[PDB]
């Protein structure tokens, strides 16, 4: 039962996840790589200062990812393997941390209600600040979840510790390239 | 319409994620506490202005200290958090959180929450804790970290019976306006 639960908000918070980023790009991003409204010079074409990498982020998660948790639904103690397998995909998450403070400071200095004015039109609860955080969140969760794993799989339990391992690693390797 | 950024700081003790999501949805999440609360948003009114507040959680993050500021810029309050059953957290308020919040946003209002009310009186908890050379945390402790961080109200709640948590966040919301 156990298992079962924090599988199920494995692949359901994984859904939301790729929702959330989807949401994002053909949004705050969509607007300004169109050209349907006035762009402020502080920010033109530094679209990929503010998004950073999170439409490869978004790829993965989208096209590959989220199709092999789902595979795993009814597995919970072998879950471990899918980080392993796919353990150099997520080093694009240390490329987006890096970046974020640059991202930040952009837009606060440069981008003024640009992208308030695009949340208030979509109608969107989260502002482009809320989905540009959600990377740095995801990447440090996904070991929260190996964790109450580990907490009630048995001696089928090296298939969940060395995705652990992973998953521990991609966000100190992320902690450790900020300036 | 006002719109507030409060984003939850402290220990994986303090179940910050419980805390958040009992909350939301006006009850403790019972069988199952997740470990996902993401980024949320909703009205409520205070002292009959109404506000859209916002809540980040900030669990799983505890272990890099160059990542979570990343949720630290424009933030417009803070609860800073221990478990009244955890003399370590509570220590990790002046040890860890409260630093890193001055260090990056040194002009904003910080709330100091107690959470494990429940726990403070339960035999259990109390001998398990004995056993190690310690008590529970009591009030003019609280009162006493608040004063010394600069918060401007320490509050004691519990998740599991309600006590206390929706008031820790009116206040949270009376700290910004
Ligand atoms: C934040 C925060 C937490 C909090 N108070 C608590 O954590 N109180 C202790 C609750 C722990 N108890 C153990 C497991 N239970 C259970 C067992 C078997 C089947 C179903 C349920 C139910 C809950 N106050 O603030």
């Amino acid at each position: 039962r156990k298992k079962e639960f924090i599988m199920a908000e494995l692949l359901q918070t994984e859904k939301a996840y790729v929702r959330d980023l989807h949401e994002c790009l053909e949004t705050y991003l969509w607007e300004m790589t169109s050209g349907v409204e006035e762009i402020p010079p502080g920010i033109l074409n530094k679209e990929h200062i503010i998004f950073g990498n999170i439409q490869e982020i978004y790829d993965f998660h989208n096209n590959i990812f989220l199709k092999e948790l789902e595979k795993y639904e009814q597995l919970p103690e072998d879950v471990g393997h899918c980080f392993v397998t796919w353990a150099d995909k997520f080093q694009m998450y240390v490329t987006y941390c890096k970046n974020k403070p640059d991202s930040n400071q952009l837009i606060l200095e440069h981008a003024g209600t640009f992208f308030d004015e695009i949340q208030q039109r979509h109608g969107l609860a989260n502002s482009i600040s809320s989905y540009l955080i959600k990377p740095v969140q995801r990447v440090t969760k996904y070991q929260l979840l190996l964790k109450e794993l580990l907490t009630c799989c048995e001696e089928g339990k090296g298939e969940l510790k060395d995705g652990l391992e992973v998953m521990l690693s991609v966000p100190k390797k992320a902690n450790d390239a900020m300036h | 319409m006002q719109a507030i950024k409060c984003v939850v700081v402290g220990d994986g003790a303090v179940g910050k994620t419980c805390l958040l999501i009992s909350y939301t949805t006006n009850a403790f999440p019972g069988e199952y506490i997740p470990t996902v609360f993401d980024n949320y948003s909703a009205n409520v009114m205070v002292d009959g202005k109404p506000v859209n507040l916002g809540l980040w959680d900030t669990a799983g993050q505890e272990d890099y200290d160059r990542l979570r500021p990343l949720s630290y810029p424009q933030t417009d309050v803070f609860l800073i958090c221990f478990s009244l059953v955890s003399p370590a957290s509570f220590e990790n308020v002046r040890a860890k959180w409260y630093p890193e919040v001055r260090h990056h946003c040194p002009n904003t209002p910080i709330i100091l929450v107690g959470t494990k009310l429940d726990l403070r009186d339960d035999k259990d908890t109390i001998e398990k804790l004995k056993e190690k050379k310690l008590t529970p945390i009591t009030y003019p402790q609280g009162l006493a970290m608040a004063k010394e961080i600069g918060a401007v109200k320490y509050l004691e709640c519990s998740a599991l019976t309600q006590r206390g948590l929706k008031t820790v966040f009116d206040e949270a919301i009376r700290a910004v306006l």
